[PDB]
């Protein structure tokens, strides 16, 4: 996250950490056994890291669980990035309390200008990289549509949105993969891709959820 | 343009 604010410890209960011998990607928890992440970040050896702060130091409340599924979207596109997005299982079902908690999926899409929570452990430089030891947060809008096409011609589907700031200084970042994109209490999209970070012009782009609740049923309800 |  470049721009944004340490969001303090626990505020984000439904936010993950996905681990394979370091932080790679983020997550939401979605129930106490699933997690959504980004297509993108699929691989072996994951570890879900839930009750995070300081993804460096054992502070207390965190549960470690490994992945026992990771089901990415059947029609991801890696060149891309439609249909961003993976479902995780966890080998064994996390303890919910008030610093592990769910996030509701969205009943209907979210509108422009609706502001929402962006958060991870990614990135914090828009040149350069430094990484936090402690998560991060932004508030951001969702854009117009228009707005969000005339920023990525030809690149733009369906299943994406745009969210931030196209003066510069605040955006998503590498590392905050797969994280949560919050609105008014609803998980509307999944930090998915952009032209570089925090760039003047090139705001985040971002997988819409609202999109996708059905298949997310659809697909827990058979594993 | 790369993935997050
Ligand atoms: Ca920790």
């Amino acid at each position: 996250i470049v721009g944004g604010y340490t969001c303090g410890a626990n505020t984000v209960p439904y936010q993950v950490s996905l681990n394979s011998g370091y932080h790679f990607c983020g997550g939401s928890l979605i129930n106490s056994q699933w997690v959504v992440s980004a297509a993108h970040c699929y691989k072996s050896g994951i570890q879900v890291r839930l009750g995070e702060d300081n993804i460096n130091v054992v502070e207390g409340n965190e549960q470690f669980i490994s992945a026992s599924k990771s089901i990415v979207h059947p029609s991801y596109n890696s060149n891309t990035l439609n249909n961003d997005i993976m479902l995780i299982k966890l080998k064994s079902a996390a303890s919910l309390n008030s610093r592990v908690a769910s996030i509701s999926l969205p009943t209907s899409c979210a509108s422009a200008g609706t502001q929402c929570l962006i958060s991870g452990w990614g990135n914090t430089k828009s040149s350069g990289t430094s990484y936090p030891d402690v998560l991060k947060c932004l508030k951001a809008p969702i854009l117009s549509d228009s707005s969000c096409k005339s920023a990525y011609p030809g690149q733009i589907t369906s299943n994406m949105f745009c969210a931030g700031y196209l003066e510069g200084g605040k955006d998503s970042c590498q590392g905050d993969s797969g994280g949560p994109v919050v609105c008014s209490g609803k998980l509307q999209g999944i930090v998915s891709w952009g032209s570089g970070c925090a760039q003047k012009n090139k705001p985040g782009v971002y997988t819409k959820v609202c999109n996708y609740v059905s298949w997310i049923k659809q697909t827990i309800a058979s594993n | 343009a790369a993935p997050x």
